[PDB]
DNA sequence: AAAGTGTTAAATTGTGCTATAC
DNA sequence: AGCACAATTTAACACTTT
């Protein structure tokens, strides 16, 4: 998994910044941990998206 | 639930080939409105007189 | 120009199809309103699923079962009329009805 | 009329029932507006690709 | 002046709610509206009156017309919406995938209209590389060797 | 308006004789399959009924002509044949649509291409992909920006 | 009447059944409805074979012939974007 | 109050209420026992009017009888529909998968006229599905709920439009029946009339009026004012009866030979013969009340009479003149005004019984034209009716309604609240109603007539706002289908107690005061002017003599789920909507603690929802155990109540049911005797009480996320039990029979360790993703092996084993224990469908903890997923060392306008620790209007703030200043409500105080384990070879259109080409990429997508010569 | 003066579209 | 359901016979 980027996407994809590549790192649990600064670009809030 | 289905048939796994195949001969039939149709056949095969083209 | 259409695309032209073009694509005339058998669940002859016209249901086997291997390919079984070939050409051969 | 109470003092029955009018009309307009905007984005992408 | 009017009347609506969009995007959209002319008099070169032709092809057929008898086709510029311009495009495969698939497919077939696959909506359909970004020739025909 | 279609049939190598039909092509049977669901159930793909009705009324016309018939029965049969082929190509356009069991209209060949369900906006412009997943998101305030 | 009933035997099902099997299917259905009206309940296979002078192993085999194909192109849930063919592996 | 075993929950209510909350499930059950004709309804109809009450089934039989043919010599009559007893009991119906039913008996009677016959036979009509005690039906074992429907009532609707061309007003009418033809009387742009009948293009009035048989003097005589009518009588040109009849026939058919049958019988066969036009018993009330016809008459004639028709035209001609009143010959005068199509006096409610009645009517009408069909082909003397009757269409229509409809839905049960509010739901969509995309903005908004009938707050959030609502608390449904609402009438400024149930029509004729008005001990208002609601919805301020009605209570406008929010009037309506919609999605926990601060609606929404075992008659508990409670009544006999333990709900949640009485207790009638899923001591308990701080902590509670403590995982505070059901069936195939056995084709002996000797697993065996549950093996008939596999069989010596292996394995991502196995077999006479030898279901339990990604929510619309679960050592603790349990964010409070979640945070602290208002020298000024026994309270006391009459803002500030010390004398929370927290992670205190308190939070059913999906390679589709969709299959995430636009705008050509070819459609590229990845080579170039070659075939099958050219 | 008779405008019908993912 | 738009009619007109 090291240095193998993944594309993250959130519908609706309003502008071209709604698809962004990150590098991954294994995290215990079953929820994707998003960085708290890209949430403006995705327009994501953490109430169940 | 998932409900798998199949059109009745099979998929075989012989890797394809293109050099040794039993040999064939070509017949030619002629319909009523002057058309010509070429049909391959095996060599050990009785070539019939009439064919539904 | 390229009926197999494998990676060489320069244009793609549309147009009206004359009746000489429809009986040139086709591999035979379907003349019965039958789809499939009710007992043997095999496609009937000269119907909407007929092997003879559209292709073999099983890979490299004819209808009667006389030819069943890849050593015979391209040939047509003289007793049933089904060309022994792959079996996924049933999703690409056409057929026509004469009005 | 209008509503002379605040949300810290709490509203009365009639002022709350009056307020529900605009508070539901805004939600219905939000749904229909985000329905209409995607059609405009689609036409704008298609005319200018 | 119609460019000034369209840019100002769009940017007024976008400024009244506190949204900053630079004018070059609205100019890119507006440029795709004024691309065509309508025909007044046909001259004698294959142009039906009242038809909307591209400005470059019109000036090409008015360039050729000084040879073989001078009668220039006369046409005024037109301004048309995004649906009307998006539907009246060269590609027949890109216009059928958008709106009115039956009535686009049925008059592409009468005209025997061909496609050339140059936009990035038909290369998406047929599975080819789009002609933008790393898909154009000068970027994907790079040869790499060690110094 | 008439010069448009007359010049379309005049300019190219087209001919209007392709507007009336004499042979009807039949889509290959793997695009209108008959799938045996488990439990011994069968599912047909709704184009088989229209093809069956076309070849049914065609066989009945071919029998009525050889048998010798008055003009009323033959004209009624030809009108039924015309309505069957029109129901095959584009259902629900002229007259009332052909329904199956449940008073739902059958899906013709034209209904495979139109709409936001057509082959065009459903299976050509956007597809489902392998090697993908989805999940809920929570906040990650110790990560770097690229992680 | 013979022409109409023979046409309804021949060209009314997507899987074509011969007219003797359509005859025994009509006879089985009529006898089933009559015994239902006499009994006020649904009859049984071994009960149905008693009326029709056959084996009960024949009755369910006859009943598993008259099942008509369910159309692949109908919407299945209330969310109308899905059809049946999008759920068959 | 007035419940014998209730917990003593003190109330902050400053008012008393005259009318108590009704039997909340009376919208469902009272409409079914009208359809049956139970003696309860037979009494209760006579108890309020209704001189001759007729049942739901009697209304169909009395309008079908008598069956008479054209011969007129034989008649068939149905009468007296009675019911037999139920065949199976309730719980057994849910066990063996049979539906709750009862046989129907109807006395038939055949009378021949030529000789005289009376053989009146008793005919079994069918097995009619019965409604249970809780207002649910049981269909095929499962439990369904029939939902009410909102439709416009059939009648005469007037309207007025303004066209911008000539700037005048056009008044139109619409006479819309049920099952008939339409007719409108418009007024056109040029001065004319609009008499388009059955939607055909035009007519003038005088064509229809002289077609009706009216001379040209009477048109000028009755329509004498009528400046437009004589104008049309000049410009019409058609004179006579026949000359208009040919015009009507030629415009209506069109183009048919005019006869003398089609002249005088067509008009009487479209609006006057009661088989093609019948506006129902509602519509004949509406026209009689609108036009002011013979109201002093109990008319039952559902056909359009002629007189009303011409009265309609007069109404229109007095509307486009400027008028207020109109008197018709022989009736009372009426106001002249346009009607609203979305008023609640024009929007009736087809309840549960009327939908059943419509299905029975449309089934009997198929049954009707078989009877007179065999009234001719049979020979009399004698045909009993029985020969005559064939009940097969009626049972087919009933069975086709109860399943396969959109108005008979699966019961929404994952708590008692969603079960209660799935009934009492008023939906506008469905068959005969409007659509979801063809619905405008007019029906979605709240009309001002919704007060007391539909809740403005509770409605769905998606694309269904306004289309689905729920009934109020005190509402009630009229016999016609309108919605009533109680009011207290006030005479001479003195409020009496004569409670009148008004409808939405006659509410506007009076004026209605406000409930929180200062009544002074007799009925007199204190202030001389009262707040009041006028006719059009206006909010006036009127002196206290014109007031003639008052509300029976506050919270009257609000539903059942909305009335369980403390401090409702401090939240915005969007957040109150979300709070009412997030209470019916909470899961049942394993402990279910009652709320520390609530409203008064918890105790009544639990004993009426039916998920609580209630003692029937007053007895004394003889024997209690976790399965059963045998009580001994005062008169002889005993009664045993059987608790349902660990039953699966419809949505996977648990339905545990435990007693709360000991083995010597004395009970009373109606007393709660066993708790339910989400109940505690008989009242609703959806979540738990948790200590909350409102500080933002280190960016883990960032933008609506919630962080928790680890105490809730260690002590099982938010642990739920989820039960899944897996089903398999061995059928008869064309090659033999599928067998359920341990003998499985080629597989290890390690994966057969839990299966017993007859297939299925053992109860108690722990399974995981991939384990075999039911060992099932199907015959395969024949196929021939590859040469490599035939060599591999000959080496190791293993047979071919021609039977397949289709076992039942658990789906991907699930695990848990095994509760129960239910197996039905053909060999043991069980009821299974045709060609099914065996049918086995296996239930799997799973005890889910709380985890990050799960969705919690409060009562006030606040919500958010868990982003972090801190250990108990690094968590902000108080001065006691008590750590807090959740940490909510600050920045979500002020901008969402739901600060009621702060107020219950404050009161929840007081109710945690208890107050003592020291009135040692006098009661203080804030507590002047408090009740007694709120002056002091022991710790952990449950209080109750009702909805619009609760704790004021000036009394929370008083109770916060006396907040009795914990164990040592130590006040942990000062007067502002904030406390001084230490830092659990660094140690030093936070520099400023922080609001702490006790919030009531609920664990929603949006868990992470149901949402996470991944796919490398799975099943592909049939026609086009794209992957499937959804977690039930494997399915891939849809890379649609806007994602393609984003990747094109990036400039990434290769990722787009990879996502669109070798991941979806390139059929030879798919396995080539997999081979190249496994062997470790480079990914090959993509080919052509196999969904494009399908398009060329569907274009060539449209007769289009699509050809691809090279260069 | 009637009676058509063809050319020119308001009424009149039909076609197409209406967000995104689970 | 509506919003737009382009194709296809009642009717409104002067012009020319009768
Ligand atoms: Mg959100
Ligand atoms: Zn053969």
């Amino acid at each position: 998994i090291a240095e193998h980027p993944v594309l993250l996407n959130r519908a609706p994809t309003l502008h071209r910044l709604g698809i962004q590549a990150f590098e991954p790192m294994l995290v215990e649990g079953k929820a994707i941990q998003l960085h708290p600064l890209v949430c403006e670009a995705f327009n994501a809030d953490f109430d169940g998206d | 639930r998932v409900l798998r289905g199949s059109r009745l048939g099979a998929v075989s796994y012989e890797t394809d080939r293109n050099h040794d195949l039993a040999p064939r001969q070509i017949a030619r039939y002629r319909t009523d409105n002057g058309e010509e149709f070429e049909v391959p056949f095996a060599d050990d095969a009785e070539i019939p007189g009439t064919w539904l083209c | 120009g390229a009926m197999l259409d494998v990676n060489f695309f320069d244009e793609l032209r549309i147009g009206l199809a004359t009746a000489e073009d429809i009986r040139q694509w086709s591999y035979g005339e379907v003349k019965k309103p039958e789809t499939i058998n009710y007992r043997t669940l095999k496609p009937e002859k000269d119907g909407l699923f007929c092997e003879k016209i559209f292709g073999p249901t099983r890979d490299w086997e004819c209808y009667c079962g006389k030819y069943k291997r890849v050593r015979f390919k391209g040939i047509i079984c003289e007793r049933c009329g089904v060309e022994v070939t792959r079996a996924k050409v049933r999703r690409e051969r056409m057929g026509h009805i004469e009005l | 009329r209008p509503v002379k109470s605040s949300f810290r003092e709490g509203l009365t029955v009639l002022e709350y029932f009056i307020n529900t009018h605009g508070a539901r009309k805004g939600l219905a307009d939000t749904a229909l507006r985000t329905a209409d905007s995607g059609y405009l984005t689609r036409r704008l992408v298609d005319v200018s690709q | 002046e119609v460019q000034i009017h369209l840019v100002r009347e769009v940017q007024e609506v976008y400024r009244a709610q506190g949204v900053s969009i630079h004018d070059k995007h609205i100019e890119v959209i507006v440029r795709q509206m004024l691309r065509r002319v309508t025909i007044i008099d046909s001259g004698s070169t294959e142009f039906l009156p009242g038809s909307l032709i591209d400005r470059a092809e019109f000036e090409a057929e008015n360039r050729r017309v000084v040879a073989e008898g001078g009668e220039p086709a006369a046409g005024r510029p037109v301004l048309m919406g995004i649906t009307k311009a998006s539907l009246a495009t060269d590609s027949w495969l890109s216009a059928a995938s958008f709106q009115e698939t039956t009535r686009v497919l049925t008059d592409a077939a009468i005209n025997c209209r061909s496609d050339k696959l140059n936009g990035l909506k038909e290369n998406v359909i047929i599975g080819k590389l789009i002609p933008a970004g790393t898909g154009i020739n000068r970027y994907r025909n790079i040869a790499v060797q060690p110094t | 308006k008439r010069l448009k279609v007359v010049a379309a049939f005049q300019q190219s190598g087209n001919s209007p004789m392709g507007m009336v039909l004499d042979a009807v092509p039949v889509i290959p049977p793997e695009l209108r399959p008959m799938v045996q669901l488990d439990g011994g159930r069968f599912a047909t793909s709704d184009l088989n009924d229209l093809y069956r009705r076309v070849i049914n009324r065609n066989n009945r016309l071919k029998r009525l002509i050889d048998l010798g018939a008055p003009e009323i029965i033959v004209n009624n049969e030809k009108r039924m044949l015309q309505e069957s082929v029109d129901a095959l190509f584009d259902n629900g356009r002229r007259g009332r649509p052909v329904t199956g069991p449940g008073n739902r209209p059958l899906k013709s060949l034209s209904d495979l291409l139109k709409g936001k369900q057509g082959r065009f906006r459903q299976n050509l412009l956007g597809k489902r992909v392998d090697y993908s997943g989805r999940s809920v998101i929570v906040v990650g305030p110790q990560l770097k920006l690229h992680q | 009447r013979q022409a109409i009933t023979r046409a309804m035997a021949d060209q009314a099902r997507t899987i074509r059944i011969p007219v003797h099997m359509v005859e025994v299917i009509n006879k089985l259905g009529r006898i089933q409805r009559e015994l239902l009206q006499d009994l006020g309940r649904e009859p049984t296979p071994e009960e149905l074979a008693k009326e029709m002078d056959i084996t009960p192993e024949k009755v369910l085999e006859i009943q598993q012939y008259a099942r008509e194909p369910i159309s692949l192109d109908q919407t299945i849930g209330d969310e109308g974007d899905s059809q049946l063919g999008d759920f068959i592996e | 109050n007035s419940v014998p075993g209730a917990p003593n929950r003190v109330s902050f209510a400053k008012l008393r209420e005259p009318l108590e909350v009704p039997g909340l499930l009376d919208v469902q059950t009272d409409s079914f026992e009208w359809l049956i004709g139970s003696p309860r309804w037979r009494e209760s109809a006579a108890e309020r009017g209704d001189v001759n009450p007729v049942g739901g089934l009697e209304e169909v039989l009395y309008e079908l009888s008598p069956i008479e043919d054209f011969s007129g010599s034989m008649s068939l009559s149905f009468s007296d529909p009675r019911f037999d007893d139920v065949k199976a009991p309730v719980d057994e119906c849910k066990d063996k998968d049979m539906t709750y039913a009862a046989p129907l008996f109807v006395t038939a009677e055949f009378i021949n006229n030529n000789t005289g016959e009376i053989k009146s036979q008793t005919v079994f009509m069918g097995d009619f599905p019965m409604m249970t005690e809780k207002g649910t039906f049981i269909i095929n074992g499962t439990e369904r709920v029939v939902v009410s429907q909102l439709v416009r009532s059939p009648g005469v609707y007037f309207d007025e439009t303004i066209d911008k061309s000539t700037d005048k007003t056009l008044h139109s009418v619409k006479v819309i029946p049920s099952r008939g033809a339409w007719l409108e009387f418009d007024v056109d742009k040029r001065d004319t009339v609009g008499v388009r009948i059955d939607r055909k293009r035009r007519q003038p009035v005088t064509v229809l009026l002289k077609a009706l048989g009216w001379t040209s003097e009477q048109i000028v005589e009755r329509f004498g004012f009528s400046e437009i009518m004589r104008s049309t009588l000049e410009k019409d040109n058609t004179v006579g009866t026949d000359e208009a009849l040919l015009d009507i026939y030629r415009k209506l058919r069109p183009g048919e030979p005019p006869t003398k049958e089609s002249a005088q019988t067509l008009l009487e066969n479209l609006f006057f013969k009661e088989k093609r036009y019948d506006l129902a018993r509602v519509g004949r009330y509406k026209v009689n009340k609108k036009l002011g016809l013979h109201v002093g008459e109990p008319i039952t004639s559902s056909t359009l009479t002629e007189e009303d028709v011409v009265a309609t035209i007069e109404y229109l001609v007095r509307l486009h003149e400027g008028q207020t009143t109109m008197t018709v010959p022989g009736g009372v005068e009426v106001p002249v005004e346009t009607d609203d199509i979305d008023h609640f006096g024009n929007r009736r409610l087809r309840t549960v019984g009327e939908l059943i009645q419509n299905q029975i009517r449309v089934g009997m009408s198929r049954m009707e034209r078989v009877v007179r069909e065999r009234m001719t082909t049979q020979d009399v003397e004698a045909i009993t009716p029985q020969t005559l009757i064939n009940i097969r269409p009626v049972v087919a229509a009933i069975k086709e309604f109860f399943g396969t409809s959109q108005l008979s839905q699966f019961m929404d049960q994952n708590n008692p609240l969603s079960g209660l509010t799935h009934k009492r739901r008023l939906s506008a969509l469905g068959p005969g109603g409007l659509s979801r995309e063809r619905a405008g903005l007019e029906v979605r908004d709240v009309h001002p007539s919704h007060y007391g009938r539909m809740c403005p707050i509770e409605t769905p959030e998606g694309p269904n706002i306004g289309l689905i609502g729920s009934l109020s608390v005190y509402a009630r449904v009229n016999p016609f289908g309108f919605i009533e609402t109680p009011y207290r009438k006030v005479v001479d400024g003195v409020v009496s107690d004569e409670i009148v149930y008004l409808t939405a029509d006659e509410e506007d004729r009076h004026v209605v005061a406000q409930a929180n008005s200062p009544i002074d001990a007799d009925g007199r208002f204190v202030e001389p002017r009262v707040l009041v609601r006028r006719k059009a919805g206006e909010v006036e301020y009127v002196p206290s003599s014109e007031v003639d009605y008052m509300d029976v209570s506050p919270r009257q406008m609000v539903s059942v789920a909305t009335a369980m929010i403390p401090f409702l009037e401090h939240d915005d309506a969007n957040r109150a909507l979300m709070g009412a919609n997030m209470q019916r999605q909470a899961v049942p926990l394993v402990r279910s603690e009652a709320p520390l601060v609530g409203t008064g609606m918890e105790l009544r929404a639990a004993i009426d929802a039916g998920d609580v075992v209630v003692a029937e008659e007053s007895g004394v508990i003889e024997e209690v155990s976790a399965d059963y409670i045998t009580v001994m009544h005062d008169n002889g006999t005993r009664r045993t109540y059987r608790m349902r333990k660990f039953a699966r709900s419809n949505h996977g949640t648990c339905a545990n049911q435990c007693p709360i009485v000991d083995a010597g207790d004395r009970v009373e009638a109606g007393q709660v005797i066993a708790d339910g899923p989400c109940t505690d001591d008989g009242e609703m308990a959806l979540g738990k009480n948790l200590l909350v701080a409102i500080m933002p902590w280190e960016g883990h509670n960032y933008e609506d996320a919630i962080i928790l403590s680890n105490r809730l995982v260690e002590e099982d505070v938010l642990t739920s039990i989820h039960i899944e059901e897996h089903e398999i069936d061995a059928r008869d195939t064309k090659l033999g029979a599928e067998e359920i056995t341990r003998d499985i084709p080629n597989i290890s002996d390690e994966v057969l360790a839990d299966l017993d000797e007859r297939g299925i697993v053992r109860i108690g065996a722990e399974v995981r993703d991939g384990d075999i549950l039911v060992g099932k093996v199907t015959p395969k008939g024949e196929t021939e092996l590859t040469p490599e596999e035939r060599l591999l069989r000959a080496i190791f010596g293993e047979k071919a084993r021609e039977v397949r292996d289709t076992s039942l394995k658990v789906p991907h991502g699930e695990s848990g224990k095994v509760i129960g196995i239910r197996v039905f077999s053909r060999e043991d006479e069980d009821e299974l469908p045709a060609g099914v030898n065996e049918l086995v279901r296996v239930y799997v339990a799973q005890k889910r903890k709380i985890s990050d990604g799960d969705k919690l929510a409060g009562r006030h619309g606040n919500k958010g997923v868990i982003g972090k679960i801190l250990p108990v050592e690094d968590m902000p603790f108080l001065a006691d060392g008590t750590p807090v349990d959740i940490i909510l964010n600050t920045h979500g409070v002020p901008r969402r306008m739901n600060i009621g979640q702060i107020l219950e945070t404050h009161l929840g602290w007081c109710a945690h620790s208890g107050w003592k208002v020291d009135a040692a020298k006098g009661v203080p000024d804030w507590a002047a209007r408090l009740p007694d026994e709120l002056l002091e309270a022991q710790p952990n006391a449950i209080v109750s703030t009702p909805v619009f009459d609760g704790a004021q803002e000036a009394e929370l500030q008083g109770l916060l200043s006396c907040t009795l010390p914990n164990r040592d004398g130590d006040v942990l929370v000062d007067a502002d409500g904030k406390a001084m927290l230490f830092d659990g992670r660094s140690g030093e205190p936070f520099p400023y105080p922080v609001t702490v308190g006790y919030m009531y939070i609920m664990k929603l059913h949006h868990l992470v384990d149901d949402k996470i999906h991944a796919r490398s390679t799975g099943p592909y589709s049939m026609i086009t070879q794209q992957p499937l969709g959804g977690k039930a299959q494997f399915g891939g995430q849809r890379f649609g259109e806007m994602e393609c636009w984003a990747m094109q705008a990036y400039g990434a050509a290769y990722t787009l080409q990879e996502l669109l070819t070798i991941k979806s459609d390139d059929t030879v590229g798919r396995v080539k990429v997999y081979e190249a990845i496994v062997k470790g080579e480079n990914i090959p170039e993509p080919g052509i997508p196999e969904s494009f070659k399908v398009l060329l075939k569907e274009l060539q099958s449209l007769c289009l010569n699509v050809e691809v050219l090279s260069s």
